[PDB]
């Protein structure tokens, strides 16, 4: 459905 | 959320394949192992574009590598940089394509590609909002010109509405590394002009005069031209993942370039290329860097700008630079070269600028040009089939396997159609 | 012609010990790996410049392709024969006389060959002593020489090369400083001995007794020896890197620093682990981006530890190491050690206390929990 | 010895020369000598030991830390 | 304080309890000598030198298997009287196992049963190790059944016994066996957990890579589904499970209670790594019928109930976005009168990695415990089997001859031809 | 434990006898001197077995040899192993049989039964849990035919709950060693079918064809031939005397390859044989064996299975292996020939897996068969059987010493009636 990675990659909601 | 899908077909497009994520890794700072080890934090803003993150903070490529002997994909995998790819991503068969384009497409093809898609139906729907593809082949065998262009119809099938890319080695002249090379080079065309929507054209010949006069290189082997392809790869889609004074992706290198649906074959380029003695007295500014864009002998295909008309070309530019300098001076290049560029378009020309430029090199441009003069490489494809045709040679093969022979008498009259509509427009 | 070595490699994810074939082909400095458990090939012929016939000993460590693997086995009788017939390994002992000359003994020692696989400054005790020198307990001189050997530190050093034992004996030559002298002045105890009795340096003569020799100063139980001279007042810490070490500029930096004046408080050789190198670059992690790439370094091979004293022969040691980056060095400031002995900013051959309050934080980190 | 000549399977008797070539005419006859059977049959290397490696034992180690 | 007593009967029972309880050694860090280096009284009892010993009871008529155990690397740590061993093996009979030899021995188990049972404070249930087509496994456990449900009241009886499978066969005789045994357990049983040998042949090689298998690689798959079934009782997490409470959730009338049990992920050591296993990614690995660890196929079939277990690092947000992705799947099928057909039970510790074993090390895991319609098809085979054979009266003499009647055979067959009729009256939508 | 009284009757049982207890004192390391010289101590542990325990640390077989003349006890006693025997276990009579079956059966063999029958309660009652009988003789003789099966008779009368196991030599057409023996090969078909639950025919054209075609000896004395019946014999009790992965005793043989009680003739063989030039170029593995153990020309009797068709098959597996390659293997084997095995009984093959293999080898593996093949070797006995009884030739030897001509009429009755009913369940 959605590949989730690490805060760093800016990548769905990274900004909360 | 921009996302391109990497394919490998054929062992000319294996290794330049291979070759090309040894580049990237060496830009976005990835070692071997599989872990980032870099110096910015710039480079980990977009990896979403070509690595997935795993569990352990180790990313792989999302590539899928297809070809019916598993000789070479034993020799990418057996590489510095090949254990990082998914080793469920490895598709190999057990008998050789015996570069035969009916034993890619239509028998010893035919029953891999059910497993191939498979894999790349799992990449697919992973991503968040898919961008492209890029495929890698060359149009002289068998093996990349029989599964790399099944593989484009049967996904364009899947997904439409896209933007479906590959790099292509195309014949040459004088080299001639295979007897029935212009047999297997036109029937991929048939279906090249039908189902792809951006196509650039590399030259074996003319990657070897860059590396014999521009480079002054001794022995030019095949770690070299590889090298050369993998510059260009990663030019013109570094405004997707890189932040620029004024972006533009694979789309907008669409609306832009072609006017017409079966005119889609670029000419490309790198541009800060040098030889190692003459490194000193070499002036690296962006008036001296538009020279060596626009020189034919810098172009990767075997076609003289010069005998020709411009469509339109586009420029990646690449480092810290002005914008006026970078506007006036390709500006002028249109205005000199009056009667070269075509007069029924205005603005032949667009230009983009990124600002990270490439390892250890301040700046980068990478030339694509969209011209007239690839109808004379397409015209010596032609009339290499009109004498092995007539005589019906090497044709027991093809048609011994299930093809017919009015298959190839329409794969001719639709090159001819091709040929024609760049004199046309000319 | 090829050399055949197994590996370990330590894997990040699984927490698994892997097993590995290195090959590696001499003629044209290439290497190869296969596969044990699944026997199938690694990584092809590729064209390794770092990768060099001098650092394959048994128990290296050798970084190829950002994987760190650990030479365990011979991979066969032709390497068996070739390399690990001929390696011997002894023992060198500096005497407190050759303290002050104990860099430039070092230097001629690596300018003999040898490589040096532990190395430690200790103060020896009457017990240990007389353990040292059960040998000569018949007492010709024996009060006399249990004094000379327990009223200063020495320093002792494990060494390996081929033909070891025969080397260092006729490196040192005889025992009477006059008769090296008279005989063959070349030889260390002829250049730097005052007299017979103080020798200034000592050799074992049979492998049992050296490996005797071995037990009571280097313990294989793991148990701690001798005590260190750890003054742990007024103290910096210095290590000299593992790339240095394996270069041989050890004896050229303490030549340097002796020169400078600043006095050596102690010394002593360690071989790192990852976790340990973090906990001692804890300060550095956040505040320079090549964190990372000095841990690396760090763990890349065994370091030398120094504890440097009273830092004010000239100015303070900070100051005479010099800026960071080895080019910055030798632009602004020629005289410095990094201008000297340093080639990249990851590797520059020393490494400063840059805090004065850390200091002594890693002394006791070094002197102290270590050891 | 035997099968000298090259006919009548001489290959197999020039393989197995050394071990039904034993007697010295002490005993008249290799049948005489060989009644109870010959020296070596259904297997080879006749010194070999009967292995410890049972799958339990091979399965189930002591777990090392 | 929540004690479970293990009982493992047969030539199967046994080889599963060496890989069984390696792992319950493992998991808690119990050494081989019996000592650590209060989680653990589930299976082990507290001694004062600071010795645990397990709580389980290991029956077999040949001493030929046991012996292994007893000269293994746990002889120190088993009870000297909780491995019991018969003089002569059943031979492959269900009546010798019955009524003749397994008569003689069913009085030493129960008076060590009483001494374990009492021992326990507060003891949830039995869990019976067993083979349908050996003459022990199939013959000790019919009577020992019925001589613990008389003594013991109303605990609970789960079964993890192994069928024959539909193609490979051991024995020539197993139609039998397995016949005579279900009209005893139908009524003296609770739940049956379910396996095969072929089902776990095809995903050693297919997931594990592995070409050449033997019984140690599948008794490890089957002692990793027993971890995670129990794993509520032993740790905690975000909401539990209970032997008594999936009892309660997955039959729904007495005479059906054989689920299918499925366990994911299972994979390398070398693929693990660049797979990224999500939440979603192993509960719909589940749910494939590839995936199955009994040989039948349930497109055939409708699901009835289902009960999912899970450990590790796993957040009770994405569980309930992944089961109801499935509930929007066409190809899977419930039945009309069951509206709500899942459960979840979490617990938090990831599952370990057994030195010299395949799996790899994981962060999450699941089984999937579902009783399915879709069983009578692997008993439609069998019960043809068995007609196929009996219409010519082969190896009767060797039943009647050893105390039991030839009616038997005659009403264990009427017993199966009713639990046929049963199971499309369950599978009729309403 | 479970402990196996080998018997061990006439001339061809004594070296069959000779070479079973020389190939499994090699597998248990017993010296010919009594003692064990060995390394494991899987060996020691099941020992009780086939050896019997005395001062000194001596183990001494649980064998009783039995013959009507002394004259091959000499030859036993003076074998390479003939000072490890029991001498209270050496019961023989004085006078010879004579190729006759009433002198073995009704008057020489009368007398001599009962210090048999002393001796063998004796071993029998010392046993600490008895496992069955185990029986070496010949049919086409007069002692091992005539008075071998007086004592099967005798044994099933008074331990009527136990299993016996007989390797019978039948008699072949072209190894008639015995103008008579089709009178004696009839008579003890007769006493067998009733007091025998498993019954393993060995024939001679079978062992001679093998040490041609697949042993290449130019030579093929009878220590060659003995060899090959005694590797049966000690592979199919090895479940019983080593650990394995699933094993298999006397009682599962018998429990799955005897459907019905006079269905109870196989028809054995042994997997890895090849010639000793082949020994180092020949890879040992699972479908090498079970290729080679299905082919008519490895089985050890002379009937042809593809004129019959198989009713039951074990087969018993030794060595280091994987359950995978195994168990598809005569699965495999099943799919292709399904017209070589009757229908009516699904899933046919018994697999049987132990751990230790024979010294010097690393796989092996034992074929037993229940096969109606087998009736092929009784119909060309019944006639011959008949064709003398029109003539009445050499009878005076027979009812010159007690036996009535009626006893001729029911033997051949009897066996007439086992090639009725194995020919029924074929079709
Ligand atoms: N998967 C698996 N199956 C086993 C294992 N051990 C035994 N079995 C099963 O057991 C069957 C063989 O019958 P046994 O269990 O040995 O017979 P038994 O229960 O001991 O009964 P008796 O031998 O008559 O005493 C095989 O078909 C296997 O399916 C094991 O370790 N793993
Ligand atoms: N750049 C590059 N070109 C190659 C390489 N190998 C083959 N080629 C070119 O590919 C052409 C033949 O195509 P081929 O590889 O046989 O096509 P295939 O059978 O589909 O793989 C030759 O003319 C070569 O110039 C390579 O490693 N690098
Ligand atoms: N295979 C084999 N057959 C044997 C052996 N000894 C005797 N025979 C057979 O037994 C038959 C003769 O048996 P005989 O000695 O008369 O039996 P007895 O009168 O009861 O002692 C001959 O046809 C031989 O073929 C042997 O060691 N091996
Ligand atoms: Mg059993």
């Amino acid at each position: 459905n959605e590949n989730t990675y690490s805060n760093r990659t800016l990548m769905g909601n990274w900004n909360q | 959320m921009r996302e391109i899908v990497h394919l490998q077909a054929g062992q000319c497009g294996n290794q330049i394949g291979a070759k090309f994520w040894e580049v990237i890794s060496d830009e976005h700072g990835i070692d071997p192992t599989g872990t980032y080890h870099g110096d910015s934090d710039l480079q980990l803003e977009r990896i979403n574009v070509y690595y997935n993150e795993a569990t352990g903070g180790k990313y792989v490529p999302r590539a899928v590598l297809v070809d019916l002997e598993p000789g070479t994909m034993d020799s990418v995998r057996s590489g510095p940089f090949g254990q990082i790819f998914r080793p469920d991503n490895f598709v190999f068969g057990q008998s050789g394509a015996g570069n035969n384009w009916a034993k890619g497409h239509y028998t010893e093809g035919a029953e891999l590609v059910d497993s191939v898609l498979d894999v790349v139906r799992k990449e697919a729907e992973s991503c968040d909002c898919l961008q492209g593809f890029q495929l890698t082949h060359s149009l002289g065998g068998g093996t990349g010109s029989g599964m790399g262009t099944l593989l484009i119809s049967k996904i364009r099938e899947e997904y439409p509405d896209r933007i479906m890319n590959t790099f292509s080695v195309v014949p040459s002249p004088k080299v001639s590394d295979t007897v029935v090379e212009p047999y297997n080079a036109t029937l991929s065309v048939h279906q090249l002009v039908e189902n792809t929507d951006e196509t650039y054209c590399i030259d074996n010949e003319a990657l070897y005069d860059i590396c014999f006069r521009t480079l002054k290189l001794t022995t030019p082997t095949y770690g070299d031209l590889n090298h050369l392809v993998s510059a260009t790869m990663s030019g013109v889609t570094t405004c997707l993942r890189f932040p620029g004074q004024l972006n533009a992706d694979l789309r907008k290198l669409a609306v832009n370039m072609v006017p017409f649906p079966r005119l889609h074959f670029f000419m490309p380029g790198f541009a800060p290329l040098t030889s190692r003695g003459s490194q000193q007295y070499r002036a690296l500014t962006v008036p001296e860097l538009t020279q060596q864009m626009f020189d034919a002998k810098n172009m990767m295909a075997a076609c003289d700008p010069r005998h020709g008309r411009y469509l339109t070309v586009a420029a990646v530019f690449r480092g810290r630079m002005s914008m006026k300098e970078v506007d006036e001076q390709m500006l002028n290049v249109q205005n000199k070269n009056s009667s070269y560029f075509v007069e029924w378009i205005p603005n032949n020309v667009k230009t983009a600028v990124c600002d990270i430029p490439p390892r250890g090199l301040k700046m980068s441009a990478t030339f694509i040009g969209n011209s007239t003069a690839i109808q004379e490489l397409f015209k010596r494809i032609s009339e290499q089939f009109t004498a092995m045709f007539r005589r019906k040679a090497f044709l027991h093969w093809y048609t011994g396997e299930g093809m017919d022979e009015m298959e190839f008498t329409e794969a001719e009259s639709n090159m001819n159609d091709l040929v024609s509509e760049y004199q046309q427009y000319q | 012609e090829r050399f055949v070595f197994i590996a370990e490699w330590y894997d990040p994810n699984a927490s698994l010990l892997r097993r590995y074939e290195l090959l590696f082909y001499p003629g044209d400095g290439s290497v190869e790996m296969h596969d044990v458990k699944n026997h199938r090939t690694f990584l092809k012929r590729t064209k390794y410049d770092n990768l060099h016939l001098e650092d394959l000993f048994i128990g290296n460590k050798v970084n190829v392709f950002s994987r760190q693997l650990v030479l365990i086995d011979y991979g066969d009788q032709y390497t068996a024969r070739q390399l690990g017939s001929r390696k011997e390994k002894t023992l060198a002992l500096i005497k407190p006389d050759a303290i002050s000359k104990a860099g430039e003994i070092i230097e001629i020692i690596n300018k003999a060959g040898f490589t040096i696989t532990k190395l430690k400054m200790m103060m020896l005790s009457r017990k240990e002593a007389l353990d040292f020198h059960v040998d000569h307990q018949s007492r010709p001189f024996f009060n006399e020489l249990i004094q000379f050997i327990t009223t200063g530190p020495i320093i002792a050093m494990e060494i390996l090369r081929d033909d070891a034992i025969c080397e260092w004996k006729r490196l040192l030559g005889p025992a009477n400083s006059g008769v090296a002298r008279t005989d063959a002045s070349e030889s260390i105890r002829a250049l730097f001995g005052t007299d017979g009795i103080r020798n200034a340096a000592h050799g074992p003569d049979s492998f049992a007794s050296a490996a005797r020799e071995m037990e009571l100063f280097f313990p294989s139980s793991g148990g701690c020896g001798p005590a260190n001279t750890a003054k742990f007042t007024n103290c910096t810490c210095c290590i000299v890197k593992p790339h240095a070490v394996s270069e041989g500029l050890l004896g050229k930096i303490l030549m340097a620093i002796r020169d400078a004046g600043f006095e050596i408080s102690a010394m002593q050789m360690f071989n790192m682990d990852r976790v340990n190198v973090e906990e001692f670059y804890e300060v550095y992690k956040g505040v320079v981006t090549e964190y990372h790439d000095m841990v690396t370094e760090m763990y890349s091979g065994p370091c030398v530890a120094m504890e440097i004293q009273q830092n004010n022969a000239t100015k303070t040691f900070r100051e005479f190491c010099g800026p960071a980056d080895p080019e910055i060095a030798r632009h602004l400031r020629p005289g410095t050690l990094r201008a000297i002995f340093g080639k990249t900013k990851i590797q520059n051959a020393v490494h400063c206390t840059d805090l004065p309050e850390d200091g002594l934080l890693e002394v006791q980190y070094f002197f102290k929990i270590l050891d | 010895p035997r099968g000298q000549c090259l006919l009548y399977n001489w290959e197999e008797e020039r393989a197995t020369n050394h071990l039904d070539q034993v007697p010295s005419m002490q005993d008249g006859s290799e049948s005489f000598f060989f009644r109870h059977g010959h020296r070596g049959l259904l297997t080879m290397q006749l010194k070999s030991p009967m292995p410890s490696s049972t799958t339990q034992k091979d399965s189930y180690q002591p777990p090392g830390n | 304080m929540r004690e479970c007593i293990s009982i493992h009967v047969g030539q199967a029972g046994v080889q599963i309890g060496n890989a069984c309880w390696e792992l319950y050694c493992l998991e808690h860090g119990i050494q081989p000598d019996g000592q650590m280096p209060d989680s653990f009284n589930t299976f082990f009892s507290e001694t004062g030198a600071g010795k645990h010993v397990p709580r389980a009871v290991f029956v077999d008529l040949e001493p030929t298997v046991i012996d292994e155990v007893r000269t293994g690397t746990y002889r120190q740590l088993f009870h000297p009287e909780q491995l019991i061993t018969g003089k002569e093996d059943a031979a492959n009979n269900y009546a010798r196992g019955h009524y003749t030899i397994g008569k003689e021995i069913i009085d030493l188990v129960l008076d060590r049963i009483r001494k374990l049972a009492d021992q326990c404070t507060g003891l949830q249930g039995f869990l019976v190790f067993h083979s349908f087509g050996g003459g022990t496994g199939s013959g000790f456990t019919s009577l020992l059944m019925e001589r613990l449900s008389v003594d013991y009241g109303k605990k609970s009886k789960l079964e993890f016994s192994i069928y024959p499978a539909p193609q490979v066969s051991t024995a020539v005789v197993e139609p039998y066996n397995s016949i005579l045994t279900t009209h005893t357990t139908l009524e003296h049983s609770d739940c049956a957990f379910m396996v095969d040998n072929e089902a776990i042949y095809d995903i050693c090689r297919r997931n594990l890579d592995i070409e050449r298998p033997t019984y140690t690689n599948l008794n490890r798959l089957i002692g990793q589904i027993v971890s995670s079934i129990t794993a509520s009782l032993r740790f905690d997490g975000a909401l539990n499970v209970d032997l008594t409470e999936f009892q309660t959730n997955l039959v729904p009338y007495p005479r059906i209670h054989f689920p299918l049990a499925t366990y994911a992920p299972v994979i390398s050591a070398e693929k693990a790594y660049h797979e990224q296993l999500s939440v979603a990614e192993i509960t719909n690995a589940c749910f494939e019928p590839a995936n199955q660890m009994v040989k039948c196929d349930p497109r055939h079939g409708k699901y009835m109930a289902c009960c999912l277990l899970y450990r590790g690092d796993v957040v009770p947000k994405d569980v309930n976005a992944a089961i109801a992705t499935i509930k929007t799947k066409r190809t899977i099928q419930f039945v009309d009168w069951c509206p709500t057909g899942f459960k979840v039970g979490i617990n938090y510790q990831p599952p370990t990695v057994v030195p010299g074993g395949d799996l790899a090390k994981v962060q999450r895991a699941v089984c999937m415990l579902s009783n399915t319609t879709a069983i009578a098809e692997a008993w439609a085979r069998l019960d043809h089997k068995f007609d196929l054979m009996y219409a010519k009266r082969a190896f009767v003499h060797w039943y009647v001859g050893e105390g039991m009647e030839e009616g038997e055979f005659s009403e264990a067959r009427e017993d199966m031809a009713a639990l046929e009729k049963d199971y499309e009256e369950v599978g009729v939508d309403s």
